[PDB]
């Protein structure tokens, strides 16, 4: 589905972290973060209620190039959000 | 001869304009584009105050609030340079758009001069067809001309000759062409079919019928 | 006498990638370019408007007939030889003989593609502009004034020139007594154009100047990337190779400002040039409307002398009238 | 322009060309977001036999690889159009692509056709006939 995540807390602990390990007494899923370009929408509360990923579709690249979530009929020219070195 | 059915076509053509103007909303698209362009330019000029142009912040009361009068000179100068060149860009685009609006306004002025206050013979300047008269109407930042024109219809075939000769003298028409019905030769104007009997008065004589190509024998009626 | 008149209609449609021109394949320069917000959208909007305007000019000059007439199999209308301005069925080209004479008289492109400068193709190809002008010449020969004023009405070509002599105050019989002389003079005036169009190359200069101006502007936009604008070097991959993230902020932000103002100068010059090309295109549209579809009584609007008729021909980015 | 084209490898002493990662132009044709979520992708000045090499299609998401090669490939003088079903018949122009090709949303899917210049017609020329109107309209 879709669910935005609120910030609980940031810890001032200065170490390198390159491994982790869950502690059990069900299942859990692990995914890795990659540097990408998102476009986020903020409502009047100040919360992220919608987001589009500019590297997924040609339509999403169009949405990030025009900087809107609604596109009118026609041919448009888009930038490069599909390839990262 | 048929004034009554011409006036019915003019009453019907006026009424069909409202049935076109009431339903759709894209007939006046040349007037909405001006509003859209001006509003978009001014909103972009507002939205370009949120950029910082390489300074520490886009807010001028945030550079002054945490920097002395000694390091804040370079940041303020960068912000001033950026906002000055943004305003100059807006003014240049406005000048070019004012030029094209003035060109369209001069065209509207000469169309009003040559088509409302008179009748123009310039082709397709004031509608499709042969121009008769015109009526101006106002519109939001614009003018709307209702050009009324005469358009011919229901064409008919005929066979024609450039000249005829009665007694060895070529008879050329004054206005119109010679046409050929089921049995006889008539003379007609070219924008309507009113067949008139050929007479000495509406044709003129020049030369003999031994040099004009495609001449057809006939008789010319004399009022005597 | 037949006089040629050359006039431009449209220019090249161009578009620049702002991020590729300012900061080419550099992630640090891109993040420094997003601080200059809403400065490339405002520019691409102007260039796209210019391109759409050019396509509109090309459509509005030529597409003045709602109905397309096929070229007749016989190109000899009462003594007047029309075979020289109408398409030849046996020849492999879809253009007139005179139009082929007009289309021949009018490490740098590699560096434009690398820096985000692209030239878009026109919407109406050269075989559709030259298929429009074979329906205006063929409508002028088989029909008369009324194919642009309503339904097309057939008339012989000898009787069309007798009405066009009445428009200039000369009676009908002046045509008919010496039709052979006028037909021989009209065949001779067409042939004298080809003997002038083949040899010299100083007739289509108004169409060559447009190409020269656009190419010069684009090449200067490329050659202005080699300036440094007071930085240590003009190469963005030389500042980032030997300066840390604290010292290179002020050196990059001098290249971005200079390249932005160079692009803005190019766009302003292109907007003014598009304005003058559109003015010439509007004049071409009204000249086609008032002198090809009819007969004009305006003095020296459509040639020197008393106007009789007119023929349009296509040309690279423009139109050529034979008044 | 001061942009490096070639560089010498300091070990093997060969020459290498450097070119940008994605040079050219890509355009997106939409029927509108409120109409559908399908698009058509046009690559400009690219022969469509080597569109996969010029886009680096091996390093892309699987939603970009379906707009790189398929049975909906069309080759226009502007470039290669992928995602639009080519039709032979001609209508008026709806979305101007370039070089005589237009695209539209027909019956639904995106189709790409050649634009129609106008109504096809013919009038006969005869040297001893004329056509004269009999009625009119205001
Ligand atoms: C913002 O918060 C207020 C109060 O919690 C709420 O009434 C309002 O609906 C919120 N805005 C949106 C868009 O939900
Ligand atoms: C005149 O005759 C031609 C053929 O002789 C025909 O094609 C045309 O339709 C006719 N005109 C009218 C108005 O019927
Ligand atoms: C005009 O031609 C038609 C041909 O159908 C003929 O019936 C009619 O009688 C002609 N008019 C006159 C006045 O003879
Ligand atoms: C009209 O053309 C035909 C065929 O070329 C010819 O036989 C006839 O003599 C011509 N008539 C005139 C009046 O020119
Ligand atoms: C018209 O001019 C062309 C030009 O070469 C010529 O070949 C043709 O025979 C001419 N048509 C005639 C004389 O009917
Ligand atoms: C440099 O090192 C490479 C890598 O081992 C080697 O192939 C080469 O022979 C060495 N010498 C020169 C002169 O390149
Ligand atoms: C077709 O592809 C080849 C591949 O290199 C290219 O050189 C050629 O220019 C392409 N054709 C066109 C018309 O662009
Ligand atoms: C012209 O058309 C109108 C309506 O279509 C009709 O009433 C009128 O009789 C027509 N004219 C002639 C001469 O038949």
């Amino acid at each position: 589905g879709f669910n935005t995540l609120k910030p609980i807390f940031k810890l001032p602990l200065g170490i390198n972290i390159t491994n982790f390990r869950a502690i059990l007494t069900a299942a859990y899923f692990v995914g890795y973060l990659k540097p990408t370009t998102f476009m986020l929408k903020y409502d009047e509360n100040g919360t992220i209620t919608d987001a589009v990923d500019c590297s997924q579709n040609p339509l999403a690249e169009l949405k990030c190039s025009v900087k809107s979530f609604e596109i009118d009929k026609g041919i448009y020219q888009t930038s490069n959000f599909r390839v990262v070195p | 001869e048929n004034q009554k059915q011409i006036a019915n076509q003019f009453n019907k053509a006026i009424s069909q304009i409202q049935e076109s103007l009431t339903t759709t909303s894209t007939a006046l698209g040349k007037l909405q584009d001006v509003v859209n362009q001006n509003a978009q330019a001014l909103n972009t000029l507002v939205k370009q105050l949120s950029s910082n142009f390489g300074a520490i912040s886009s807010v001028l009361n945030d550079i002054l609030s945490r920097l002395d009068k000694c390091e804040a000179e370079v940041q303020i100068d960068r912000l001033i340079t950026g906002r000055l060149q943004s305003l100059q860009t807006y003014v240049t685009q406005q000048l070019i758009r004012a030029a094209e609006i003035r060109a369209s306004a001069n065209l509207a002025a000469t169309k009003m001069s040559e088509c409302v206050l008179g009748q123009s013979k310039r082709v397709d300047f004031c509608g499709k067809g042969y121009h008769l008269m015109s009526f101006p109407q106002a519109a939001p930042h614009g003018v709307v001309f209702l050009h009324v024109t005469y358009v011919p219809s229901q064409e008919r075939n005929f066979t024609t000759a450039p000249a005829i000769c009665h007694e060895g003298k070529a008879y050329f028409p004054r206005e119109g062409v010679f046409v050929f019905n089921g049995t006889s030769w008539f003379i007609t104007q070219r924008n309507f079919f009113s067949p008139q009997i050929i007479t000495t008065d509406n044709t003129f004589v020049s030369g003999n019928c031994d040099v004009v190509i495609g001449i057809i024998n006939n008789t010319v009626y004399d009022p005597l | 006498s037949i006089t040629t008149e050359v006039m431009p209609v449209s220019m090249a449609k161009t578009s620049v990638d702002c991020n590729m021109y300012i900061c080419g394949d550099s992630t640090e320069c891109a993040n420094l370019l997003l601080q200059y917000g809403s400065f490339c959208t405002q520019l691409n909007r102007a260039l796209s408007g210019i391109a759409a305007e050019q396509d509109r000019n090309t459509r509005e000059v030529f597409a003045q007939v709602k109905q397309m007439y096929k070229t007749p199999t016989l190109k000899y209308f009462g003594g007047f030889n029309f075979s020289q301005i109408l398409p030849d069925p046996l020849k492999p080209t879809k253009r007139s003989f005179i139009e082929d004479l007009l289309f021949n008289k009018v490490d740098l492109i590699c560096a434009q593609k690398f820096n985000g400068l692209t030239v878009l193709p026109p919407l109406l190809t050269d075989d559709m502009i030259a298929a429009y002008t074979a329906a205006l010449v063929s409508g002028t020969a088989t029909a008369g004034w009324t194919f642009g004023a309503g339904a097309a009405l057939q008339i012989p070509f000898a009787m069309q020139m007798a009405y066009r002599f009445n428009g200039i105050g000369v009676t009908q019989n002046v045509l008919y007594e010496n039709q052979k002389q006028i037909a021989n003079q009209f065949n001779k005036a067409i042939s004298q154009i080809q003997e002038s169009l083949t040899t010299t190359s100083t007739a289509l200069g108004k169409l060559q100047d447009v190409v020269n101006q656009n190419a010069q502007a684009l090449n200067t936009l490329v050659k202005q990337l080699s300036s440094n604008f007071g930085a240590i070097s003009s190469v963005l991959n030389d500042i980032l190779s030997r300066l840390d993230k604290c010292e290179a902020e002020v050196q990059i932000d001098r290249l971005i400002t200079g390249r932005l103002q160079s692009l803005q100068t190019y766009v302003t010059q292109q907007l003014i040039r598009a304005a003058e090309i559109r003015a010439s295109a509007n004049l071409a549209a009204t000249k086609m409307s008032e002198c090809v579809l009819g007969q004009s009584k305006r003095v020296d609007f459509c040639g020197k002398g008393y106007h009789l008729m007119s023929f349009p021909q296509a040309a690279p980015h423009g139109v050529v009238f034979l008044h | 322009s001061d942009f490096t084209d070639s560089v010498r490898d300091p070990k093997t002493s060969e020459i290498l060309d450097i070119s940008p990662c994605s040079f050219g132009g890509v355009s997106v044709i939409t029927p509108g977001t409120n109409a559908s979520s399908e698009v058509a992708v046009l690559y400009q000045d690219v022969n469509c036999t080597d569109v996969s090499t010029a886009i680096h299609a091996d390093q892309l998401t699987p939603a970009w690889r379906i707009y790189s090669t398929g049975n909906n490939v069309f080759q226009t003088q502007a470039g290669c159009l992928i995602g639009a079903e080519h039709v032979d018949t001609s209508y008026e122009c709806d979305i101007p692509i370039g070089a005589g090709i237009c695209a539209s949303y027909h019956t639904k899917s995106i189709v790409a056709y050649t634009m129609s210049l106008g109504a096809d017609s013919s009038i006969a020329y005869s040297n001893n006939t004329i056509a004269i109107p009999t009625n009119f309209s205001i």
